C-alpha cells in the first residue's frame, strides 16, 4: 500500500497533477474539435465576427462541454471550475493554432485571426453553479448570463475594428478591409454568414436580440448537456463488446 | 494550383477567361501588380453548379502573399459578392500589393455560391524584398491612419491575456488544496459540505461581481473611445455592368469532336460561315485556360503562361482566308502537352462528355472576332 | 519508486515528433505540396502517406500484441505496492493518450482548417489531410488502445470486464478516422463551400463528444488507485 | 451476398458485436461496388449514340421508356467542381462504410428491443 | 398426429389465390385498367375493390369471432400432448402469416413500384393499389390477427397477458394500411416525382420494421413449444 | 398506334466505340444471371452448412 | 394620388400611382416572384373593394 500519511499525500498530489493534465488536454482536444466544427468560421475571422450570427451561434454551441464537465466535476468533487477549464482549454488550443498555423504557417495577421473571448461567460457559469448548487438554477440563470455577456465581453477587442473607413468609394469597416485585403482563397465573401439586414429588423436591436436568443438556446443546450455529461460519467463495466 | 483536379468538362463549360494581362511579372515588397482581362459566363452552365446569382471575384494564391488592394467587375469596385448573368461577358481588374517574398502562382478565380471555385489561368509572379518592409496603411473616416498589419494587435493580446489570467487565477485558487482523490472520497463517503465553505463563497461572489463589473466597464470604455463604429458591411451587389460586345460576324457549327484515348490532341470538324466584309482566319482555340494558337495567323504578346500556351498547337486543315459570304468545313486539331498536363484528357472519367470553348478569328487588318463553340466530345480508342 | 520518468518520455516523444512534423509541413507545404498532380507531391507527401500508414499499422500491431501477450495471468497475487506502481504507469498511459488527443483533435485539426480556408483543396490527400487524418488520428488511436489494453491486463479493477466509459473514450475518438469518409464525400459532392461548420463535419463533432467519457474513465482510475493503498491520510 | 458473408463471418469470429459493427460493416460498405462491378461493367462500355456519348446503361434507360420515371428523377453522379481526380467510387464507398457502421450500431439495439419477450398486460 | 396437413392448405390457398390475382391483373392491367374514368375500369377494378373490401370485412369478422368464441375456457386442464398439437397449429398459423406477409409486403408492393414507374397514375385506386393496399394488406392483417387470437385463446403461454412482441408483429404491419393515407396525400400534393425512395413512403418503412418483432414472437413460441413436451433429448 | 408482328422478332442493335455490335434486348443477361446465381449459391451454401 | 381625403361610411376612396422595382434588389430580400398588393392600415377600417 502506502508507507505513511505523508507519502499518501504526496501520491495524491502527483495523481492530482497527472489527472489534471489528462482532463485538461482531453477536454482541449474534444472541445476544440466541437467548437471549430460548430463555430470555427466565425471564430477564425474578424470580418466574420458580426452582431447576428456570431453572437447567436457561439455561446449556444460553446456551452455544451462546460455543462457536461460541470455536471461531473461539481457533483463528484465539488470543484467549481468545469466551465472555466473547458473555456481555458479551448482558448489555449485556438490561440496556439492561430499563432503557429494561421500566423505561423500561413501569414494571416493575429489582429485578423484572433479568437473570441469566453472567460467571462465561463466564470459566470461556474460561480452561479457553486453558489446555489442547483443545476436547474445554473442552467436557467448562469446560462442566461453566459449567452448575454458574450458580445459585451468581446466588444473591447472588436470595437477598434469597426471604425468606418472610406475605401475606394465604398464604406467599409476595418474588419471588412482586413477580409478584403488578406485573401482567403478557400473562403470567398459570400460564405460569410453575417448580419445583412432584413425588412423586419426594427431599429437598433440586432445585437441584443441575438444575445437573448443565444442565452435562451444556451439554457436549453446546458440542460441537455448536463444529462449528457451525467451519462458520460457512467462507471459501468459493459461485460462484452 | 487547385485546378488540374476539377472535372475537365466543368472547367471547359463554366467561365472562359480571355484578354488576360499582367502589369508586371516581378515586383518588390509594397509594389502593386494589376491583373486585367475578360471572362464570359458560358450559356450551357452545368446544372450541378448553381447559377452565378451570388459570385465573388477572388484571387488564387497560397495565403496572403499579396493583399487585394482593389478588385473591379466592369469599372466598379466589388469588395462583396456580386450577381453575374449567364451568357454575359464582363471585364475585370484586380490590384495586388506584394507582401511576402518568393515565387507565387497567382490565379484569377470566380467563386460561385453553390458551385465552388472556378479557377482561371495562373501566372508565376516573383516577389523580392522582406516581409518586414510590408505596410498596409489605411485612413479612417475618423481622421486616423493605421497599419492593418498590427492595428489592434496589442489590444487583442492584452484583453485575451487578461481574461485568461482571470480564469487561471480562479482555477489555481481552487487548485491550491488537494484536487481529485481526497475530494472524491469526501463527497462519496458521507455528505461533503466541508470542501466548499466560507470564504470560498465570498471569493466566488467576488469573482462573479468583478467579472460582470469589468465587462460593463470595459464595454463603456470601448464605447467612449471609438465613439463612431459601423457594423460589418455585407450583401451581394447587383447591377454588374456587362460588356456590350458587337454581334460576331462568324458563325461556327461543330460537326463532331473527338479526342484520342490516350493522346494529347483534340480533333473537331467545324463549318465556318464568314459574314461581314473581310477575309477571316482561325487564329486561336481556347478550351479551359489552354490557348491553342495557329502561329501563322496569330501570336501571343501578352505574356500568357507558357505551360498554358500552345504557340503552334492549333492546326487547321485549310486555314486560308475565308472570303465574306463563303462557307467551308475544315478539320481543326488542338494538340499540346497541356491537354494531358492539365488533365483535359480525363474528360473520359467525367459523367458529361461535352466541351465548350472560344474560337478567335482574325482578319488581315488584325481585328478579331470571338465565337463560342460547344458540342459533345467523343473519345476514340482504335 | 512508484511514478518513474516514463512520463517525461511520454510527453517528449509526441512533442518532438510533432514539432518535426510541423517543420516538415512548413517546409513542404508550398513548394511540393500545393499541386497534387506534380511529381514532387508524390515524393514528398504521397510517400509520406504510404510510409506513415505502414509504420502505424506495424507499430499498432506490435504494441497491442506485446501488451496483450505480456498480460498478467496471476492478477490475484498482486501486492498493493505493485498495484500502485501499475496504476501510476496506467496514469502515464492516460497522460500520453491525452497529449496525443490534443495534438490530433486540436492542433492538426484546426491546422487543416487554416490550410483549407486558404488554398484550393486538390485531392483527398492534401498535406494537411496526410498529417491530420492519417498520422495524428492513428497515433492517438494507437495510444488509446494501448492504454485501454494496459489497464485491462495489469489493473485488477479494469480486469474482469470491459469498462464502458473506457471503451467509449477509446473507440469514439477512433470513429473519427472512418468518419473521414463523410468528410471527403460531403465536400467533393455535398457542400463545395469550405464552411468549417458545415454539417458534413458533424461526424467529427459527434465522436469528439465521446471523449467526454474520460470523466468516467478517470473516476474509475481514481477508484483503482484507491483500492488497497488508498491511504491512509485521505479520509483520515 | 459478399457483404452479408463478411458481416456474418466477422460476427462469428471474434463474437464482439462492437467489432462486427466497426470492421464487418466497414467491409459490407466497401465491398458493395467491387462485388457488383462484374455485372455492371459490360453496361458501361462507351457508345457513340446519335452524336452524343452514352454508356450502354444510358442507352437502355433512353430506349426502354419509363413513363413514370423521367430522366431528371435519376439521382446519379453528375460531377462537381470539388470532384478531385478519379475518386467518385472510392469516396462514396468509404462514406457508405462509415454510415454502415453507424446504422449497424443503431440497428443492433433496435433488434435487441424487437426480441423482447415481455407480456404487455393490456393494450 | 401432431403436425397435420393444414400447413399444406395454408400455403396452397395463398399461392393459388395470388396466382389467380396475378393472372387477373396481367389480363386487365392494360385494356380496362389504364384509364380510371373509362366505364370498363368501373366493371373490372372498382367492382373488384368493392367486392374485395366487403369480402375482407366479412371474412375478418367471421374468422376472428369464431376464434374468440371457440376460445378454450379451461386452459388449466390441457394435457402436454394437446398443448404440443396446439403449438403446432399455432406454428401453422404463423407460417400462413409469414406467407401472406411475403405476398403483401414484397411481391405486390414492388409490383406497385413497377406499375407506377411505367404508367401515369390516374387515381388513388389504380389496379396495382387495389391489389396491394386493399387486398394483400388486409389479407395478411386478417391472418396475423387470427394467429394472435389463436395463440391467446389456445396456448397457455400466450394466455394470461398480451405478448408485446406478438402485438407489435401483428399491429405494426397493420399500420401500413392506414399509412396509405400518407402515400396518397404525399403524391397528389407533396412529391409528384414517382421516386420510390421518397420520404412519403417512409410510413411503410417504419411500420415494416415492426415485423422484426417476429423474433421475440418466435422465441416466445419456442418457449411455449418447450413447456411440458420440451423433450427429453433436447438438453439431454 | 397499332403494332403487328411478334415480340420475338424485335431487335435493338447498337455499336459501341470498342467496335462490337450487341443487342440491347439480351446483352449482359447471361453474365448478370450467372453472377447473381453464383452469389446466391454461396449464401445458400453458408446457410445450409449451418442448417 | 388619392381620390379623396375625407370620406363617409360606405363611401369609396381610390389610391393610384406607380411603383418601380429597384434593379439592385437586396440579396436578403427574396426576389418579388410572389408579391401581394396590400394596404397598410389599422385593421379593416376600410375594406379593399378592388386592387389592380
Ligand atoms: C431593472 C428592471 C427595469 C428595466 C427593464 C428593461 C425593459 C426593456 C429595455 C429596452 C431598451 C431599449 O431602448 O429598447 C430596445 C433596444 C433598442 O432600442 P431602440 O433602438 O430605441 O428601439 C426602437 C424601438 N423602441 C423605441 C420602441 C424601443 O434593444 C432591443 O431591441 C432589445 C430587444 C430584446 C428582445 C428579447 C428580450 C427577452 C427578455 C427575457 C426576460 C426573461
Ligand atoms: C444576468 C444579466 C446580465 C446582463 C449584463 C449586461 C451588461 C451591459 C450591456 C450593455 C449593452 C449595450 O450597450 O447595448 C446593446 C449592445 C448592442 O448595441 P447595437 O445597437 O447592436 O450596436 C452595437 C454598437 N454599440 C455597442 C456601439 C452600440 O450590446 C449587446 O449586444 C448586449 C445585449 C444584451 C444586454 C443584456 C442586458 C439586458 C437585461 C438582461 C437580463 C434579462
Ligand atoms: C503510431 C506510429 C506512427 C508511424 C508513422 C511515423 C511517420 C514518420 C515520418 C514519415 C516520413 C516519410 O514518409 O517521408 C520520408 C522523408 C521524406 O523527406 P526526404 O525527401 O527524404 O527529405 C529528407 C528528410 N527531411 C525532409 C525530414 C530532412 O524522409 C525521411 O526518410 C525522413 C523521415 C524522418 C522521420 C523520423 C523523425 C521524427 C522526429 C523525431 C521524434 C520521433
Ligand atoms: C486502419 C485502416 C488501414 C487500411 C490501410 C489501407 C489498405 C489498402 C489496400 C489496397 C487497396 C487498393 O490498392 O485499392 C484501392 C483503390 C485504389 O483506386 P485508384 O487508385 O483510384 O485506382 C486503382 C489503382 N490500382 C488498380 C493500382 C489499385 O480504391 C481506392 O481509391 C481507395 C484508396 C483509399 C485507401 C484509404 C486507406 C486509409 C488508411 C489509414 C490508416 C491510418
Ligand atoms: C496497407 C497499407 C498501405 C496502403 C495505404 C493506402 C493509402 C491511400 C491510397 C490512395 C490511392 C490513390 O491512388 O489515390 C486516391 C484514389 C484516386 O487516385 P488519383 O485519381 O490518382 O487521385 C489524384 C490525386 N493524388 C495523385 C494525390 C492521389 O482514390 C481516392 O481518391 C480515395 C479517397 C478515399 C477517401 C476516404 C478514406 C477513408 C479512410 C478510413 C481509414 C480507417
Ligand atoms: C476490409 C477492407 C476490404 C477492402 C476490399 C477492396 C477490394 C479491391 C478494390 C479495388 C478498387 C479499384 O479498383 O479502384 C477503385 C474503384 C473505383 O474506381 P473509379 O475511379 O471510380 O472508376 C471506376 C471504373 N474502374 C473500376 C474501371 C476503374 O472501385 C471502388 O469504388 C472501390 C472503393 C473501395 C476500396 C477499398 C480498399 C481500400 C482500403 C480499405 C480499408 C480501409
Ligand atoms: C381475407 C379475405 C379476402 C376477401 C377478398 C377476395 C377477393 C376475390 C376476387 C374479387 C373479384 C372481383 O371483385 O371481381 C369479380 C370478377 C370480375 O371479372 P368478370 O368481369 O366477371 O370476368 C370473369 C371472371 N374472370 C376474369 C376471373 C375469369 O368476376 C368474378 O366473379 C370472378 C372472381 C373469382 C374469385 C375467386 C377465385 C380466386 C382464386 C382461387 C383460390 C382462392
Ligand atoms: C378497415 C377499414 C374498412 C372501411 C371500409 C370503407 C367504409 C366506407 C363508408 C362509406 C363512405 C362514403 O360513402 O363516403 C366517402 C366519401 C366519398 O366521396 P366521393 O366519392 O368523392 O363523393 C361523395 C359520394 N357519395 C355522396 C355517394 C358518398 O369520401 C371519400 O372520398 C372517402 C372514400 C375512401 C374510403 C376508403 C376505404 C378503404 C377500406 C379498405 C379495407 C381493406
Ligand atoms: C424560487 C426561485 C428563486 C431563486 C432561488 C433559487 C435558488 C435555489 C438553490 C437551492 O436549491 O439552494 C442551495 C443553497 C443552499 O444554501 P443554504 O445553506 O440554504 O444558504 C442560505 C444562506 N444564503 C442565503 C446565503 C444562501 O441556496 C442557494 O442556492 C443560494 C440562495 C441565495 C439566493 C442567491 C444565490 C444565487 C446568486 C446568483
Ligand atoms: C454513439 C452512441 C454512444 C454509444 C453509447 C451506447 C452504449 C450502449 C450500452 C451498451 O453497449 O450495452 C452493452 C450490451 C452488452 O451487455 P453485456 O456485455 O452483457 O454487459 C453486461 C452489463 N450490461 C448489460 C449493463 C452492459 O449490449 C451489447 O450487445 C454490447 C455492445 C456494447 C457497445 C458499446 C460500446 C460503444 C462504443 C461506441
Ligand atoms: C484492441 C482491438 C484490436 C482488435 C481485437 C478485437 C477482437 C476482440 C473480440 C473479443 O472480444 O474476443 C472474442 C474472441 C475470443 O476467442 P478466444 O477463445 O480468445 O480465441 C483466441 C484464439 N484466437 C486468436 C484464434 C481467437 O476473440 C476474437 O474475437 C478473435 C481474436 C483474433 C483476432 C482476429 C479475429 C477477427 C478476424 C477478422
Ligand atoms: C412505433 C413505436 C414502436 C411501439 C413500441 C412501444 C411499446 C411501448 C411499451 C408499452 O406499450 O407499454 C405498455 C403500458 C401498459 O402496461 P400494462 O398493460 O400494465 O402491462 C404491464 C407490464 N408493462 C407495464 C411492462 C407493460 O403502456 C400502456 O398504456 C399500454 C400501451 C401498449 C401499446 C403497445 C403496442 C405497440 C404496437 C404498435
Ligand atoms: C503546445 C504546442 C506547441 C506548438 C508549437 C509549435 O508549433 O512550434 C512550431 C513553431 C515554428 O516556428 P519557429 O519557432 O519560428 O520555427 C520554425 C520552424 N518550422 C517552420 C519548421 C516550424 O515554433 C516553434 O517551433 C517554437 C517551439 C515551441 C516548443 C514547445
Ligand atoms: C443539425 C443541423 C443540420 C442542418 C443541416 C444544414 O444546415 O444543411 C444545409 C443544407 C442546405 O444547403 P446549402 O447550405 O445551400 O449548401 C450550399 C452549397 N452546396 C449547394 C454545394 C451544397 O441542407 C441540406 O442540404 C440538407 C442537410 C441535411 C442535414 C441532415
Ligand atoms: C414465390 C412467388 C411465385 C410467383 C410466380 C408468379 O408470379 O407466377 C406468375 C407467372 C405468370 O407467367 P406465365 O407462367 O407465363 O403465365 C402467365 C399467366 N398470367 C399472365 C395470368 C400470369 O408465372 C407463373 O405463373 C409460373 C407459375 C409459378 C408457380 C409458383
Ligand atoms: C429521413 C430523411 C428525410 C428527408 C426529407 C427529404 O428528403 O425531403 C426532400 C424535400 C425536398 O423536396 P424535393 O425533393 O425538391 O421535391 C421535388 C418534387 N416536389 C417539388 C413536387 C415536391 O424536402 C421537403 O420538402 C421536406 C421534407 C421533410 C421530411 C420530414
Ligand atoms: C439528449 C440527452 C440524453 C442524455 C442521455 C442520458 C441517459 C442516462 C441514463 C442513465
Ligand atoms: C435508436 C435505437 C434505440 C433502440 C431502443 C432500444 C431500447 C431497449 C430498452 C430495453
Ligand atoms: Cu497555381
Ligand atoms: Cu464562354
Ligand atoms: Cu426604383
Amino acid at each position: 500500500a502506502v508507507r505513511s500519511h505523508a507519502e499518501a499525500v504526496q501520491v495524491s498530489r502527483t495523481i492530482d497533477w497527472m489527472a489534471l493534465f489528462v482532463v485538461f488536454f482531453v477536454i482541449v482536444g474534444s472541445y476544440h474539435i466541437h467548437a471549430m466544427l460548430t463555430m470555427g468560421d466565425w471564430d477564425f475571422w474578424s470580418d466574420w465576427k458580426d452582431r447576428r450570427l456570431w453572437v447567436t451561434v457561439t455561446p449556444i454551441v460553446l456551452v455544451t462541454f462546460p455543462a457536461a464537465v460541470q455536471s461531473y466535476l461539481w457533483e463528484r468533487y465539488r470543484l467549481p471550475w468545469g466551465a472555466t477549464v473547458c473555456v481555458l482549454g479551448l482558448l489555449l488550443g485556438e490561440w496556439i493554432n492561430r499563432y503557429f498555423n494561421f500566423w505561423g504557417w500561413t501569414y494571416f495577421p493575429i489582429n485578423f485571426v484572433f479568437p473570441a473571448s469566453l472567460v467571462p461567460g465561463a466564470i459566470i457559469l461556474d460561480t452561479v453553479l457553486m453558489l446555489s448548487g442547483s443545476y436547474l438554477f445554473t442552467a436557467i440563470v448562469g446560462a442566461m448570463g453566459w449567452g448575454l455577456i458574450f458580445y459585451p465581453g468581446n466588444w473591447p477587442i472588436i470595437a477598434p475594428l469597426h471604425v468606418p473607413v472610406e475605401y475606394n468609394g465604398m464604406l467599409m469597416s476595418i474588419a471588412d478591409i482586413q477580409g478584403y485585403n488578406y485573401v482567403r482563397t478557400g473562403t470567398p465573401e459570400y460564405i460569410r454568414m453575417v448580419e445583412k439586414g432584413t425588412l423586419r429588423t426594427f431599429g437598433k436591436d440586432v445585437a441584443p436580440v441575438s444575445a437573448f436568443f443565444s442565452a435562451f438556446m444556451s439554457i436549453l443546450i446546458y440542460f441537455m448537456w448536463h444529462f449528457i455529461g451525467r451519462w458520460f460519467s457512467n462507471e459501468r463495466f459493459l461485460q462484452s463488446t | 494550383h487547385g485546378e488540374k483536379s476539377q472535372a475537365a468538362f466543368m472547367r471547359m463549360r463554366t467561365i472562359h477567361w480571355y484578354d488576360l494581362s499582367w502589369s508586371k511579372e516581378k515586383v518588390k515588397i509594397n509594389e502593386t501588380v494589376e491583373i486585367k482581362g475578360k471572362f464570359h459566363v458560358f450559356e450551357g452552365w452545368p446544372e450541378t453548379v448553381d447559377e452565378p446569382d451570388v459570385a465573388f471575384l477572388n484571387v488564387g494564391m497560397p495565403g496572403p502573399v499579396f493583399i487585394r488592394k482593389e478588385s473591379y467587375i466592369g469599372g466598379q469596385l466589388v469588395p462583396r459578392s456580386v450577381r453575374l448573368e449567364i451568357g454575359k461577358t464582363y471585364d475585370f481588374r484586380v490590384v495586388l500589393k506584394a507582401r511576402r517574398p518568393g515565387d507565387w502562382h497567382v490565379h484569377t478565380m470566380m467563386n460561385v455560391q453553390g458551385g465552388g471555385p472556378i479557377i482561371g489561368p495562373g501566372k508565376w509572379i516573383t516577389v523580392e524584398g522582406s516581409m518586414s518592409e510590408f505596410r498596409n496603411p489605411v485612413t479612417t473616416l475618423t481622421g486616423q491612419t493605421v497599419d492593418l498589419e498590427n492595428y489592434n494587435e496589442g489590444n487583442t493580446y492584452f484583453w485575451h491575456a487578461f481574461w485568461f489570467a482571470i480564469g487561471v487565477a480562479w482555477i489555481g485558487y481552487w487548485s491550491r488544496r488537494p484536487i481529485f482523490i481526497p475530494r472524491l472520497l469526501m463527497v462519496d463517503a458521507g455528505r461533503a459540505d466541508e470542501l466548499v465553505s466560507a470564504t470560498d463563497r465570498k471569493v466566488a461572489m467576488g469573482f462573479l461581481a468583478a467579472t460582470i463589473l469589468i465587462v460593463v466597464m470595459a464595454m463603456s470604455s470601448a464605447n467612449s473611445k471609438y465613439p463612431i463604429t459601423i457594423p460589418l458591411q455585407a450583401g451581394t451587389m447587383r447591377g454588374m455592368k456587362p460588356l456590350e460586345l458587337p454581334a460576331p460576324t462568324v458563325s461556327v457549327k461543330v460537326e463532331d469532336a473527338t479526342y484520342r484515348v490516350p493522346g494529347r490532341a483534340m480533333r473537331m470538324k467545324l463549318t465556318i460561315t464568314n459574314h461581314g466584309n473581310s477575309p477571316i482566319r482561325l487564329g486561336e482555340f481556347y478550351t479551359a485556360s489552354v490557348r491553342f494558337l495557329d502561329s501563322d495567323v496569330y501570336k501571343d504578346t501578352t505574356g500568357y503562361p507558357e505551360d498554358l500556351l500552345a504557340e503552334d498547337g492549333l492546326s487547321v486543315s485549310d486555314n486560308s482566308p475565308l472570303a465574306p459570304g463563303e462557307t467551308r468545313t475544315v478539320d481543326v486539331t488542338a494538340s499540346d502537352a497541356a491537354w494531358e498536363v492539365y488533365r483535359l484528357s480525363d474528360i473520359i472519367y467525367d459523367p458529361d462528355s461535352r466541351f465548350a470553348g472560344l474560337l478567335f478569328f482574325f482578319d488581315a487588318t488584325g481585328n478579331r472576332q470571338v465565337v463560342q463553340i460547344d458540342a459533345p466530345l467523343i473519345p476514340s480508342f482504335m | 519508486l512508484l511514478d518513474k520518468k516514463w512520463l517525461t518520455f511520454a510527453l517528449a516523444i509526441y512533442t518532438v515528433f510533432y514539432l518535426w512534423v510541423r517543420w516538415y509541413e512548413g517546409v513542404y507545404g508550398w513548394s511540393a505540396g500545393l499541386d497534387s498532380f506534380a511529381p514532387e507531391f508524390e515524393t514528398y507527401w504521397m510517400n509520406f502517406l504510404y510510409t506513415e500508414i505502414v509504420l502505424e499499422i506495424v507499430t499498432a500491431s506490435i504494441l497491442w500484441g506485446y501488451l496483450w501477450k505480456t498480460r498478467d495471468r496471476n492478477l490475484a497475487a498482486l501486492t498493493p505496492r505493485e498495484e500502485l506502481r501499475r496504476n501510476f504507469t496506467h496514469l502515464v498511459w492516460l497522460v500520453a493518450y491525452a497529449w496525443a488527443i490534443y495534438w490530433g483533435a486540436s492542433y492538426f485539426t484546426e491546422q487543416d482548417g487554416t490550410w483549407h480556408q486558404t488554398i484550393v483543396r486538390d485531392t483527398d490527400f492534401t498535406p494537411s489531410h496526410i498529417i491530420e487524418f492519417y498520422l495524428s488520428y492513428p497515433i492517438y488511436i494507437i495510444t488509446g488502445f494501448a492504454a485501454f489494453i494496459y489497464a485491462k491486463t495489469r489493473l485488477p479493477f479494469f480486469a474482469k470486464g470491459i469498462s464502458l466509459p473506457y471503451l467509449v473514450l477509446v473507440v469514439g475518438p477512433f470513429m473519427i478516422l472512418p468518419n473521414v469518409g463523410l468528410n471527403e464525400w460531403g465536400h467533393t459532392f455535398w457542400f463545395m463551400e469550405e464552411l468549417f461548420v458545415a454539417p458534413l463535419h458533424y461526424g467529427f463533432v459527434i465522436f469528439g463528444w465521446l471523449a467526454l467519457a474520460v470523466m468516467g474513465t478517470l473516476t474509475q482510475t481514481f477508484y483503482s488507485f484507491a483500492q488497497g493503498g488508498l491511504g491512509q491520510s485521505l479520509c483520515e
